């Protein structure tokens, strides 16, 4: 099945359970931050510094 | 004998985790 | 391999001689500390299923401990199994087969049962082939298959206030590890 | 008692349980629950609410009467 | 008065999102564990 | 293993009752609050300075310049309130379910409350804003009402003839240590509780139906911890200045009193009971007795039923006492003018009347209805 | 005369919805504990289950079906006659200790 | 034990013989 295939090979052992969590958390951090940053930046469009930075900077 | 793949996997968990946190 | 497995954990009664020096750690621990009156590992078999586990009789303050040693032995055998104790496990079963088929009534039972269950009578040489087949890796692969991280059927009768909660028993069916 | 085994004398009871993996986590949650929640609300409301209503009445009145006394008169 | 104002609200979003994720997941674990007791059935059988 | 065995009998296989509602979750949260206040507080004290010249600058230095200093401050400042919310839940639970029948546990409790009140009061002085200074100047001076030695007691407390640099620096010392005395007391609070076991909502001996703390109440207290964290971080990230007073962002000035002078929200009920009585000493004794009457609650108990679960009259009067406290909390927030003086007067008498007169009588009637 | 309110209060109390009799909800102390210890096997093992079931109900935040509720007329005072004697013996011991 | 059916065979079949062992449970044959 779908979920059993995860259990069988990925997290039956507690040894690999942790390796999954660690690596999953490593990816989740990149994924979530990036997403929620972009959501907040789209919510607040044009008002933050990064949006009006090109404005006052010829370098 | 049997704790070699476990201790290696926990060795990876510790290694990647210490790399994660810093 | 499951008969070999149950032979390693073995069985104990308070009338046994060996006591503290017994081979199976559960019996040794249970004899020294005097945890239980008796315990017996069973494999009840049916057509396409069965009951693989154990039975014990003990004082009302010894249930958690007995359970902890028993599950500890299952988990141990699943994850780590010495070649020596598996050879002992084989030899116990080797002796069990030849001890049981002595006299006509057990052999007549064996025939009558074998033909209904197995389909044919299995010779002792074939059994020995399957026992000699079993080594440490086979016991671990098989024990871990049937016992590691599996919900067990539990039955308690008597002064069982100490009998651990099912979640705690279920937590004991896998390891830390 | 304190320890499991020395708590108390229980006799002739049988407890049937089921593994959490065998059974469901949220069995009939919105089905049976929302009625049960409502029933519990009906049980307590009469004892719980009227003091907070009485607070709200004294609150708004007291603030109203404070604003009346604050402003000018003739 | 409040230079943290922007950063703080971003943490706010991320907190609400993450709490939105976790609260049901934790509640599910609580329900999964307590299930054993919540489904249980008590049968009294005295002798005569 | 003589530590693990303590932790086993404490938190692993302690037999808890089976039927404990979410009102028992506040005990563990109060510890989480205490640990949160300690950890946040420590990191604030790493940058904070207790001199009247620098005290304000240091707090603002934390918020502005110390990396993530603001989030640590408002976690301390709002966590202080969350600690108090949790306390008032934790105290009320025991009032309702009759948990005060564990006398020593309860009386250690009553101490734990008073120590936190002192901790949080002295904590509020530290940043050295107007309301912090003037809060201390008002609240401390109350002791001068004591008949023969109060005027001396106050000057000794302050370290001079007013609230000043002498007072601020010692208030920091007292603030940063008393939390550890609280944690020490709290372990004795728990120590008597294991002797007596834990109570359940029915008020009926649950020895017949116990369950192991782990894994049941571990995962339940974890769930509750996230709800406390949620409630904290909602305050910290969206409304950090909500519960706090604006005047404390004006630096302290002893030559200029702010008009609407008051304590923080968690003392306003007691402040309202003090303002109710016109005589100064009477106001102080009523203020004191408002808290300390908690110690008489187990003596005022009458009903043959322990818990209020099966007691309508008591339930209504209990929920009246909550509303009456919320009335006093409101009145304490408002200035001492009409009509709030008369509302405060009635509310204050009602408070002591519910506790001393009515709720005992309710229990006695409730017995007579059931042939007890 | 006013047995009604005695009946109203009984129903308003709500322990009958859990299938408890009045004396199941009595607050334990030295006298009650002693009275409960004096109870014969049947009444003890019954109150055990009545309480064990009522707690199980209280866990799930539910009550029994309406017919299974305890009746004000059929609410037996099983514990009283024992508890009266325990109290009277304690009063006697105190009155003797007085002299 | 309780009825007549199970109670059959209990009567002494032969003089008792006590067996103790290292492995096998201690029995009293006949
Ligand atoms: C990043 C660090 C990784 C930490 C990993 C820790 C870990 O392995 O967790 C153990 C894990 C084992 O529990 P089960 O899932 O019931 O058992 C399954 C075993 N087959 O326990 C937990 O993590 C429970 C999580 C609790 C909620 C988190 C707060
Ligand atoms: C809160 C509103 C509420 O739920 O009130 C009713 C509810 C009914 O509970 P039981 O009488 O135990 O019976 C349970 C029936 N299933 O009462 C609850 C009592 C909890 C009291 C604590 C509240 C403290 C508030 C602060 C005061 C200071
Ligand atoms: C720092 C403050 C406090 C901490 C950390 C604390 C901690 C605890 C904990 C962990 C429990 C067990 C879990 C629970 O039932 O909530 C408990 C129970 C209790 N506490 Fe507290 N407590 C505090 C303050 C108080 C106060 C102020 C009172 C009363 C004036 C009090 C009275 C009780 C009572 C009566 C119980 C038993 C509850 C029951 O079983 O019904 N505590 N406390
Ligand atoms: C029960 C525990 C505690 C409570 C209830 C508490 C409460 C408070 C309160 C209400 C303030 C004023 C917050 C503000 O509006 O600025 C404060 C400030 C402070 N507290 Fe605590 N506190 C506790 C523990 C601690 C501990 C343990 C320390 C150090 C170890 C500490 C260090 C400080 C410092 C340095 C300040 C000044 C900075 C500031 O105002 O934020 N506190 N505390
Ligand atoms: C002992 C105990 C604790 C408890 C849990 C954690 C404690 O210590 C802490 C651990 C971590 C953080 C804060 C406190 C102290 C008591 C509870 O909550 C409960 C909740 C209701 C069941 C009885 C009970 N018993």
């Amino acid at each position: 099945t779908l979920t059993a295939r995860l259990y069988s090979l990925l997290f039956r052992r507690t040894s690999t359970f942790a390796l999954t969590i660690v690596v999953g958390a490593l990816f989740f951090e990149r994924a979530f931050d990036q997403g929620a940053d972009a959501i907040y930046e789209h919510i607040n469009e044009g008002k933050l510094w990064k949006h009006i930075k090109h404005k006052y900077e010829n370098k | 004998r049997n704790w070699v793949p476990t201790a290696q996997l926990w060795g990876a968990v510790g290694a990647v985790g210490l790399v994660s946190a810093t | 391999a499951l008969q070999v497995a149950n032979a390693i954990i073995g069985h104990y009664d308070c009338t046994y001689g060996g006591g503290a020096h017994l081979s199976s750690p559960l019996a040794s621990i249970a004899a020294t500390n005097k945890l239980c009156q008796s315990f017996q590992t069973f494999n009840i078999c049916y057509a396409d299923t069965g009951l693989l586990g154990a039975h014990f009789v003990c004082d009302h303050m010894s249930i958690d401990d007995m359970m902890f040693v028993l599950q500890g032995q299952w988990m141990r055998l699943c994850t780590s199994a010495t070649e020596s104790e598996v050879l002992r496990g084989k030899n116990l079963l080797r002796n069990a087969l030849v001890s049981h088929l002595d006299g006509t009534t057990p052999v007549c039972e064996d025939i009558g049962r074998s033909l209904l269950t197995y389909g044919r009578r299995i010779p002792l040489a074939e059994w020995e082939s399957r026992i000699a087949e079993v080594d440490a890796r086979v016991v671990r692969e098989v024990c871990s298959k049937y016992f590691y991280d599996q919900c067990p059927a539990v039955a308690g009768f008597g002064p069982i206030e100490q009998l651990p909660d099912y979640n705690r028993i279920r937590s004991g069916m896998f390891w830390l590890r | 008692g304190r320890q499991f085994g020395h708590l108390t004398r229980v006799r002739h009871v049988i407890t049937y349980s089921l593994s959490p993996f065998e059974q469901r986590a949220f069995p009939h949650y919105f089905s049976k629950g929302i009625p049960n929640v409502l029933r519990r609300t009906r049980a307590c409301i009469l004892r719980v609410a009227p003091p907070f209503v009485a607070f709200y009445l004294v609150y708004t009145w007291g603030t109203q009467e404070f604003e009346k006394s604050k402003r000018k008169n003739p | 008065a409040e230079p943290e104002h922007d950063h703080r609200k971003r943490m706010g979003l991320k907190m609400l999102l993450m709490m939105g994720l976790l609260l049901p997941l934790v509640y599910a674990m609580k329900r999964h564990k307590w299930s054993v007791l919540k489904s249980r059935k008590l049968a009294y059988r005295p002798p005569k | 293993h003589p530590l693990m065995k303590i932790v086993n009998n404490a938190f692993i296989d302690l037999p808890a009752p089976s039927n404990i509602s979410s009102w028992w979750n506040f005990g563990s949260l109060l510890g989480i609050c205490l640990i949160l206040q300690i950890l946040t507080g420590l990191f604030l004290a790493m940058h904070y300075t207790s001199d009247t010249t620098t005290a304000f600058s240091s707090v603002t230095h934390i918020c502005r310049d110390v990396n993530y200093g603001w989030i640590i401050r408002y976690m301390h400042a709002n966590g202080a309130s969350m600690f108090f919310i949790c306390l008032y839940m934790h105290v009320g639970r025991g009032l309702y379910y009759g948990s005060y029948t564990f006398l020593e546990t309860w009386n250690i409790g009553v101490i734990l409350l008073l120590t936190v009140m002192a901790t949080a009061f002295m904590g509020y002085v530290l940043p050295w804003g107007q309301m912090s200074f003037w809060g201390a100047t008002v609240i401390t001076n109350l002791l001068s009402a004591i008949p023969y030695i109060g005027t001396n007691l106050v000057e000794w407390i302050w370290g001079g003839f007013s609230v000043d640099k002498a007072t601020l620096t010692r208030f920091f010392a007292f603030h940063f240590i008393l939390p550890f005395i609280i944690m020490a007391i709290a372990m004795v609070h728990l120590l008597f509780l294991h002797e007596t076991g834990s109570n359940n909502p029915t008020g009926i001996s649950s020895d017949v139906d116990k369950i192991p703390f782990h894994p049941y109440y571990t995962i339940k207290d974890i769930l509750g911890a996230l709800l406390l964290i949620l409630a904290l971080m909602l305050l910290v990230l969206f409304a950090p200045d909500l519960l706090g007073d604006p005047d404390n962002y004006t630096p302290a000035n002893p030559l200029n009193t702010p008009p609407h002078i008051k304590p923080e929200w968690y003392f306003l009920f007691a402040y309202a009971i003090l303002r109710s009585i016109p005589n100064k000493l009477g106001g102080v004794l009523a203020l004191a007795f408002s808290i300390l009457i908690l110690a008489l609650i187990p003596l005022l108990h009458t009903s043959k039923q322990r818990s209020m679960m099966f007691r309508p009259l008591s339930q209504c009067l209990f929920w009246a006492l909550v509303a009456d406290l919320l009335t006093l909390t409101w009145i304490g927030g408002q200035p001492v003018e009409h009509p709030y003086i008369t509302i405060g007067q009635l509310a204050s008498v009602l408070y002591f009347l519910l506790i001393l007169v009515l709720m005992p009588t309710a229990g006695t009637i409730e017995n007579k209805l059931l042939k007890w | 005369w006013l047995e009604g309110i005695r009946k109203w209060y009984y129903n308003a109390a709500g322990f009958n919805k859990l299938g408890l009799m009045r004396d199941d909800t009595i607050h334990e102390n030295d006298d009650v504990k002693e009275a409960i210890r004096r109870l014969p096997e049947n009444l003890y093992n019954d109150r055990v289950f009545r309480i064990k079931r009522a707690l199980d109900l209280s866990m799930r935040q539910q009550i029994l079906p309406k017919e299974q509720w305890t009746k004000y007329e059929e609410d037996k005072s099983y514990l009283e006659p024992y508890l009266k004697e325990v109290i009277r013996e304690r009063k006697e011991r105190e009155e003797w200790a007085k002299k | 034990v309780l009825c007549r059916e199970s109670l059959r065979g209990q009567a002494a079949g032969r003089p008792l013989v006590a067996s103790v062992s290292l492995n096998v449970p201690a029995s009293v044959r006949y």
